[PDB]
């Protein structure tokens, strides 16, 4: 359910070569919040790609720490999937975490590098969160 | 590289 402590999720960004503004993954449950895959450019030059926690809720006092492992399938051979592990206290003043760097643009649209297809490239994460404060009471 | 928040 919704209540579980861990997931596996994922989010292929279309049209990824002309991504302009910051993209945001649709929700998914752990721990019963609502996490997302944020995805966005940074300096063409790299790869912006960071996890974010209950941002839409209005409240100040929920917090709760987390480990993933954020990857960058690699369509061709999973064993080439670049990926990066983090572990963060996530609460409204910090409810994303990630790297602004974590690959090379030109790397990831490199059509011979098998990241890339159709100009769609897929966004994983492994989240798992340990039970969270100041949400259910 | 080093992580941190979108912001």
């Amino acid at each position: 359910t919704s209540w579980r402590s861990e997931a596996t999720f994922q989010f292929t960004v279309e049209r990824f070569s002309r991504l302009s503004e910051s993209v945001l993954s649709p929700p998914c449950f752990v721990r019963n919040l609502p996490w997302k895959i944020m995805v966005m450019p940074r300096f063409q030059k790299s790869v912006g790609f960071f996890l974010q926690c209950n941002a839409e809720s209005d409240s100040t006092s929920w917090s709760c720490h987390a480990q993933a492992v954020l990857k960058i399938i690699n369509y061709r051979d999973d064993e080439k999937s670049f990926s990066r592990r983090i572990s963060h206290l996530f609460f409204h003043k910090e409810n994303d975490w990630g790297f602004s760097n974590f690959m090379a643009w030109s790397e990831v649209t490199d059509p011979e590098k098998g990241f890339i297809d159709d100009d769609k490239v897929t966004f994983e994460v492994f989240v798992q969160a340990d039970a969270p404060h100041g949400v259910a009471w | 590289s080093q992580p941190s928040t979108s912001s």
